């Protein structure tokens, strides 16, 4: 039996089949694992091979090296690091080859270099293969699908290995990351690998942003790559602006109104969600930065110094901006039940919520206008939206602002208790139950 | 093909503004 067609025989339909392969691949990892990962590792690599053999290769090396249960992938980790080296060099190599060999697009081969890479960083047995893959994206003579494949293994090494592990080889990793991210790069594709693993690349890069040089680049290859029409990339681009706008707050107040805010705003306004939650997603950030800045400004206020950093109040500000979209989002309800479910709507009231908590006192005037005017509408979804709209600024502003609105709407709002609709009954339960909880 | 320089992080230069761009 070649082990191509093992390797074939894990995705027959017949459950017999499916039993065999699995077997037999597993008996041949534990009685003959070095000369395994060797075939496995040369099969990977024959661009002769099936998307389907060469993908079941992959996945073989990949299921060796790493697990989900830290005990486990520590152990695969020592069993590999325990092989004969040659016999590793041997699968090194072919697996490093494959990179922009292959057909099929989610790359077979990067998986197992962020898999070994993981095992091998750590301990300086595979000190080529960094500067390796930073070449294959920096060569100019470099095939696109060879840029893609090796994006990808520097999106999973990023990934799945200690950032401290790799903090001595920021640099270059930035570069060959941000290089598949330039406005000039034509493959989408590419774009769209780099940005994926500069989301992972954050972490270990602080150096770079606290240079006002760099940071500035950075920002305006991130910014372009959110108008990339290729929304695969637009979200990812939003991704990063919002994982930058949590480890970066103090640096944002130079890009924020030239830009971020336009992109962030008509962001959650696209029809497409995949899209609109990252908007949210950005300012529900904002705040949770915002509002620890207050606690730290009120911490220093009581040591008689000024505080560390200092808040710039963006969310305060977009205010007038957010609450409007966001009451509207809370129209686009999923009918039959999301119920846990992530969408735009359920988050644009998190969202609402955390404002109200973060800005205790200038939410209430915002907000209130869209319930009173729709809170008798006949449209069940913009009612139930000032329902929930209300219910939602009922935590953060003083209890005494509140109390006044509360009782001058408790009438309408407890018979909405009973509403034909059966979405705004249980939302009409959770404001009320919430004006009691919060405040008896 | 006369192709694209590249950006090295690493060794670089750290009453209105000259603000932002795109």
């Amino acid at each position: 039996m070649e082990l191509i067609t093992i390797l074939e025989k894990t995705v027959s339909p017949d459950r017999l089949e499916l039993e065999a392969a699995q077997k037999f691949l597993e008996r041949a990892a534990v009685e003959n694992l070095p000369t395994f990962l060797v075939e496995l590792s040369r099969v990977l690599a024959n661009p002769g091979n099936s998307q389907v053999a060469r993908v079941a290769a992959g996945l073989q090396i990949k299921n060796s090296l790493t697990s989900k249960d830290p005990d486990i992938k520590a152990q695969y980790q020592q069993r590999w690091l325990a092989i004969d080296a040659n016999a590793r060099r041997e699968v090194k190599n072919y697996v490093l080859h494959t990179l922009g060999t292959e057909t099929y697009r989610p790359s077979s081969a990067s998986q197992c270099v962020a898999g070994i890479a993981c095992a091998e960083i750590p301990v300086n047995q595979w000190p080529e293969l960094i500067p390796q893959l930073v070449a294959n994206v920096t060569n100019p003579n470099s095939t696109e699908h060879m840029k893609e494949s090796t994006l990808e293994a520097i999106g999973y090494i990023c990934q799945d290995i200690d950032p401290e592990q790799l903090q001595d080889k920021s640099n270059e990793i930035l570069t060959a990351i941000i290089q598949g991210m330039r406005k000039e790069e034509p493959s989408n594709n590419v774009k769209l690998a780099a940005t994926n693993a500069l989301l992972n690349s954050l972490e270990f890069t602080k150096a770079n942003f606290d240079k006002e040089s760099e940071r500035h680049f950075i920002m305006q290859v991130v910014c372009e790559a959110t108008q990339c029409p290729d929304t695969r990339v637009r979200v990812a681009a939003l991704q990063n602006l919002v994982k930058i706008m949590s480890l970066y707050y103090q640096y944002m107040e130079t890009y924020m109104g030239p830009a971020l805010f336009a992109i962030t705003i008509e962001a959650m306004k696209s029809d497409i969600d995949e899209v609109a939650l990252q908007g949210i997603e950005f300012w529900s950030n904002v705040c949770d930065e915002e509002m620890d800045l207050a606690i730290e400004a009120s911490e220093a206020a009581e040591q008689g110094r000024p505080p560390e950093h200092t808040s710039k109040f963006y969310a305060k500000g977009a205010l007038q901006y957010l609450v409007p979209i966001l009451t509207q989002t809370l129209t686009k309800q999923d009918e039959n039940d999301d119920d846990d479910d992530w969408n735009p709507c359920k988050a644009a009231g998190v969202c609402l919520m955390l404002l109200a908590t973060c800005c205790e006192d200038d939410i209430v005037p915002h907000v209130l206008p869209f319930i009173k005017e729709h809170i008798k509408n006949p449209d069940w979804r913009y009612r139930d939206a000032a329902v929930m709209a209300f219910g939602c600024i009922l935590e953060g502003p003083e209890p005494s602002q509140l109390k006044p609105l509360v009782i001058q709407a408790m009438p309408t709002l407890i018979e909405l208790m009973k509403d034909p609709s059966v979405v705004v009954r249980d939302t009409a339960a959770w404001t009320v139950g919430r004006i009691c909880e919060l405040l008896p | 093909d006369d192709s694209k320089p590249a950006f090295s992080f690493g060794x670089x230069x750290x009453x209105x503004x000259x603000a932002f761009s795109f």
